[PDB]
């Protein structure tokens, strides 16, 4: 069949500007006039729907910003005015040759200036303690880019051991990313250190960030 | 041989409604002789290849190490090289000779490839085994008292072979390469098997063109009949159009059995040939060829042998 | 297909060879008829139930077109004297589709209404209005002798007996000249050779059946000469492609499946035809997309068995046709027995590596037999033994031993 | 207003089949063709196969030969896939899709999406233990509290503020993988008006297993 490849992998587009992301194929789709090209937004938690239908024209229910053009084997994806909430997946798909296949998708992000998170680490529950554990949970919230990094220091001693990330994809209304880290440890290892401190590594501080408190 | 044909009347004269194979089953047993007919041709199409192509059940082939009294062989001997096994003047024999209705065109029994391996059977004991090999086991036959029968059945003795030894190889290796670019530009001695493919030309594109006339129906369209009458009235028209085409196949197979009785006719004649000039040595005048006889080559190709017909001029 | 080997040779026992069968049958699932949207009615109300009509002379011609109609209420439902139609199927009506449609709104008395049919002779039917051998269409009259008449007659419509020559068909004449028989000039009035052409009818309800009035309208159907308009409710269903389904396209039927078209086509064309001349691609009607259509059921069906004293086993061979996209036996389309040759699929023999003689041919160089707990095996055919001779100069076979063979050749007379 | 459903998550062995249930309305069940579409994260679309269900005619990839099944029930009006020896790579999302056949085969309608893991793990209730800071050093002016989620399987979990009481400034974390168990954590930002006259608790409802824990923080 047809394998459809789209470059580049992700790309940032500012609000108020014009995003072009290509869906390329290795044959020709054009045929009885109307090639054959279909375009799919699909967001995180969310199933596709339907936006482009043969290439020049519009679906109701989809708004006038969402547009393609292009002819032969190199087609052109048309979004402007870009939005904080255009951010999803975009495919594209062709039904010319039999068995038909899917493209590798495009991430679109939007970017904007940074911002410096905020750092707030918990104690752990008294529940946890009956059962023997402790989990030590620093959040970290409202930041942008997703580069960032969450230093563990025990006593003034850093352990790496037992950290759990977990990063989200851009929201729709802040337009930021949040990131989490658990460190877990036993309850004969709680009493016996003191200082647990977060620390965040972010480009528009040059000092890290310290949170923490005593038990 | 022809091309082997058969022809259903349900794809053909119906458009796949149910009206049309009601009113087949009231006209009986026509389409039972058309079909028996065609039957009955393609099973003597594969009797015509047995009798011809094989002349003899053993196969025979050349040895490695040639010594050939002079000549060159390698012209009508097949390429080991290439994997379709074919000799010189057979790749330009083959190259100069060149639906949706119920319409199937049978495929031969024997391919291409397995007649040519009855054909180097063949001339390797004409070559080397003589005239020996189609009586009895082959008899081993030197190459220089092989030519001395030949003159001997025409009244020549001994003395003349011998001394134009010389003479001989020099007229003889003239004589195949004549034959060879004769068939490389002139296309019209082989014009005798394209109107085989002629005449099964414009036999497959008669019941093409058959179906497009109403044959005095309103319309040719099996589908603009019956809803675009009454089903009393379209009782008349159907059946006048399926007359009409009963009428078209009984102009085809009539056509193709006397082809048949004209193609039969020939390939006893080819077999004849096959027997009598390329096994033997006959003595028969502008049968194997215009003069005194000495040997035969036959070369295959699309529906027929071309034969190589050595004379004593 | 050992029993469908004696219902095609009509016979009890089967003998030892190849015979064929039937063809396949692909029977289709769904239907699609493609209709455009049409919110607009068909006004054939307006020549129906007027009051004043036009005469034979000079009727009202109206054109009806781009618009949709019921026939239900003519048709089905009948207040009306007579229907009548000639190439048409008057049941059908309603399925069939046509360009457009001419209503001749004439009045014709009851005795003269027999000369209305193709090819006729009259004085209506000569002189005035001519139906010709390929008119295609349908004749409604109803009867308006309880309100149209009057009893000292009616002198509002008016009728041409007489003219110089034979009138073409769908033509009206508005022409006043007095006929004139000799070589008197009439001077616009009649005379001595000077006969007067347009006369008044008959009408009062005191006369018989032959006299009574009847409004007829003649309605002229043109089939295949343009895409269709009128048409009718029959139904509007999704495309469905890929599959072999009925077709129904602007009332021209098929069977196949829709495939693309790589084919730049005219923009006005309704459908195409192979070198077959039947339809091989076609135009959506609703708007303007055009898919192939490739036909199906092809193929025949034919088997491999010996005779049946031997075994109940048999091969079945495929004419033509991949079996890797799929008669009701579906037993031997499982698999594991499949042998792909020139001709077909082989089913239903296991194929060796050996090389034999055989018995029942097939094809193309393969061929089967019966051979050993015993099954059918399909294997390349045996050319004989081979035979490597040195040959030299130096040697000569010349036979020691002889022998005496006695054949038999048997030549009909 | 055609609507296709399909149930939330699926939970099947490596080596057993699984059956999964796509359900039509709203239009009629043998006028249309049904598509499967799956999703790996990360990799894309993966097309599954394509029946015509009045047939029962199937049409299926090269590569997913002999691992799917495609069955239909006409009389429910509902499509089935079944799957055959699923691996640790057939995990993904499926999907469900008619395709409205005018020309060109556009995908008009979608499912509700099925997620199936594949493991030989068990289905472990969540422990849900509250998360405060404590004490406060008066630096903000709104409070930040969280949940902590975590001894479950499968997931998605529903993870919801006072039975989803707070529908803004929210945070929702993905759950890592560590010895067949899933963690995951979850923040509210609260205003200090609020949070002495509201009690913020954890209400985390498991589907798999009916169990729905309420911790309050």
């Amino acid at each position: 069949d047809i394998v459809l490849t789209q470059s580049p992998a992700s790309l940032a587009v500012s609000l108020g500007q014009r995003a072009t992301i290509s869906c390329r194929a290795s044959k020709s789709v054009s045929a009885s006039v109307y090639s054959y090209m279909h375009w799919y937004q699909q967001k995180p938690g969310q199933p596709p729907k339907l936006l482009i239908y043969l290439a020049s024209s519009l679906e109701s229910g989809v708004p006038a910003r969402f547009s393609g053009s292009g002819s032969g084997t190199d087609f052109t994806l048309n979004i402007h005015p870009v939005e904080e909430e255009d951010a999803a997946t975009y495919y594209c798909h062709h039904s010319r040759e039999l068995p038909p296949a899917f493209g590798g998708g495009t991430k679109l992000e939007i970017k904007r200036a940074d911002a410096a998170p905020t750092v707030s680490i918990f104690p752990p529950s008294s529940e946890q303690l009956t059962s023997g554990g402790a989990s030590v949970v620093c959040f970290l919230n409202n930041f942008y880019p997703k580069d960032i990094n969450v230093k563990w220091k025990i006593d003034g001693s850093e352990r790496q051991n037992g950290v759990l990330n977990s990063w989200t994809d851009q929201d729709s209304k802040d337009s930021t990313y949040s990131m989490s880290s658990t460190l877990t440890l036993t309850k004969d290892e709680y009493e016996r250190h003191n200082s647990y401190t977060c620390e965040a590594t972010h480009k528009t501080s040059t000092s890290p960030i310290v949170k923490s408190f005593n038990r | 041989s022809m091309t082997k044909t058969s022809v259903d009347c349900t794809m053909y004269i119906c458009g796949d409604s149910t009206e049309c194979s009601n009113l087949l089953l009231q006209y009986g047993s026509f389409c039972t002789q058309l079909k028996r007919a065609l039957t009955g041709i393609a099973v003597e199409q594969d009797k015509n290849t047995q009798e011809v192509f094989a002349q003899v059940k053993q196969i025979y082939k050349t040895p490695p190490i040639k010594y050939f009294g002079g000549f060159n062989f390698s012209q009508i001997l097949p390429d080991p090289s290439k994997p379709s096994k074919r000799s010189f003047i057979e790749d330009l024999l083959f190259n100069k000779v060149t639906k949706f209705k119920g319409l199937t065109v049978l495929p031969p029994l024997l391919t291409d490839e397995m007649i040519a391996q009855y054909t180097s059977a063949l001339l390797a004991g004409t070559i080397t085994s003589g005239w020996t090999f189609g009586a009895g086991a082959a008899l081993q036959i030197p190459f220089a008292m092989q030519m001395a029968y030949r003159f001997n059945g025409i009244g020549v003795t001994q003395n003349v072979l011998y001394e134009n030894q010389k003479l001989i190889a020099n007229q003889f290796n003239s004589a195949i390469g004549k034959i060879q670019d004769s068939l490389s530009s002139t296309a019209s001695a082989l014009g005798k098997l394209q109107d085989v493919v002629n005449h099964n030309a414009q036999a497959l594109n008669t019941l093409v063109k058959q179906l497009s006339s109403k044959f005095g129906a309103i319309s040719s369209v099996l589908n603009d009949i019956f809803s675009r009458l009454d089903p009393p009235e379209a009782e008349v028209q159907i059946d006048r159009l399926i007359t009409g085409r009963l009428q078209s196949l009984q102009t085809y197979v009539t056509q193709q059995l006397i082809r048949a009785a004209e193609i039969r006719a020939s390939a006893n004649l080819a077999a004849t040939k096959m027997s009598e000039c390329v096994l033997g040595q006959s003595k028969r005048v502008d049968f194997c060829g215009k003069g005194y006889h000495l040997m035969s080559f036959p070369q295959s190709a699309p529906h027929g042998v071309v034969f190589l017909h050595v004379t004593y001029v | 297909p050992l029993s469908e080997t004696k219902c095609t040779l009509k016979s009890f026992t089967v003998e030892k060879g190849i015979y064929q069968t039937s063809n396949f049958r692909v029977q289709p699932t769904e239907s699609i008829v493609r209709f455009p949207n049409i919110t607009n009615l068909c006004p054939f109300d307006e020549v129906f139930n007027a009051t004043r009509f036009a005469s034979v002379y000079a009727w009202n011609r109206k054109r009806i077109s781009n618009c949709v109609a019921d026939y239900s209420v003519l048709y089905n439902l009948a207040p009306f004297f007579t229907f009548k139609c000639y190439g048409v199927s008057p049941t059908k009506l309603n399925d069939l589709c046509f360009t457009n449609v001419y209503a001749d709104s004439f009045v014709i008395r009851g005795d003269e209404v027999r000369q209305i049919a193709p090819g006729q002779t009259g004085n209506i039917a000569d002189y005035n209005y001519k139906l010709p051998d390929d008119f295609t269409g349908c004749v409604i009259a109803w009867n308006s002798n309880k309100l149209d008449s009057k009893v000292s007659g009616n002198y509002n419509y008016l009728y041409r007996l007489f003219r110089k020559s034979n009138l073409k068909p769908f033509e009206r004449d508005i022409s006043t000249e007095i006929y004139q028989a000799g070589n008197k000039p009439c001077n616009g009035v009649a005379g001595f050779n000077c006969y007067f052409p347009l006369r008044s009818y008959s009408f009062r309800p005191t006369y018989g059946v032959g006299h009574q009035p009847y409004r007829v309208v003649v309605l002229s159907f043109e089939l295949l000469h343009a895409p269709a308009t009128v048409c009718g409710p029959k139904k509007s269903t999704n495309l469905v492609k890929n599959k072999c389904v009925n077709f129904n396209f602007n009332g021209l039927k098929g069977t196949g499946v829709l495939t693309e078209s790589n084919k730049k086509f005219l923009p006005f064309q309704q459908f195409g035809r192979d070198i077959a001349d039947t339809t091989d691609a076609v135009r959506d009607p609703q708007t303007l997309e055009i898919l192939d259509i490739t036909p199906c059921s092809f193929g025949g069906v034919s088997v491999i068995t010996p005779g049946t004293n031997t075994s109940n086993q048999v091969a079945v061979l495929y004419q033509g046709v991949n079996c890797t996209e799929v008669p009701t036996w579906r037993v031997y389309s499982t698999g594991s027995n499949v042998f792909q040759t020139r001709a077909g699929c082989l089913i239903g023999a296991e194929y060796v590596n050996n090389s034999y003689e055989c018995d029942i041919p097939i094809g193309a160089g393969i061929c089967a037999s019966y051979q050993t707990s015993q099954s059918i095996i399909a294997y390349t055919m045996s050319l004989g033994a081979e035979n490597s001779v040195a040959y030299s100069n130096n040697s000569i076979a010349i036979p020691t031993n002889f022998t005496i063979s006695v054949t038999t050749e048997i030549l009909p007379v | 207003q055609v609507q296709l459903q399909q149930p939330g998550a699926e939970l099947v062995r490596p080596g057993a089949s699984v059956k999964l249930s796509c359900k039509a309305s709203g239009y009629s069940f043998t006028r249309f063709w049904m598509n499967w579409v799956k999703q790996r994260p990360g990799q894309g679309l993966e097309w599954i196969g394509m029946i015509h269900p009045s047939d029962s005619e199937t049409r299926l990839n090269q590569k997913f030969k002999d691992k799917a099944t495609l069955t239909v029930d006409k009389s429910s009006t509902t499509a089935y896939m079944q799957l055959s020896s699923p691996t640790s790579e057939d995990s993904a999302v499926y999907y469900c899709a008619r395709k409205d056949y005018d020309y060109d085969a556009w995908f008009a309608y979608w499912g509700q999406g099925t997620l199936v893991t594949v493991s030989a793990a068990k289905t472990t209730p969540p422990s849900v233990y509250p998360l405060a800071p404590g004490s406060a050093a008066q630096t903000n002016s709104m409070v930040t509290l969280g949940c902590l989620v975590k001894g479950y399987f499968p997931e998605p979990v529903t993870v919801t503020w006072n039975s989803g009481s707070l529908s803004s400034g929210v945070h929702t974390f993905p759950a890592v993988l560590q010895s067949d168990l899933y963690t995951l954590s979850s923040s509210v930002t609260v205003p200090s008006s609020t949070w002495p006259s509201e009690t913020v608790t954890c209400n985390v409802a498991h589907p798999a297993s009916s169990t729905k824990v309420d911790k309050k923080i």
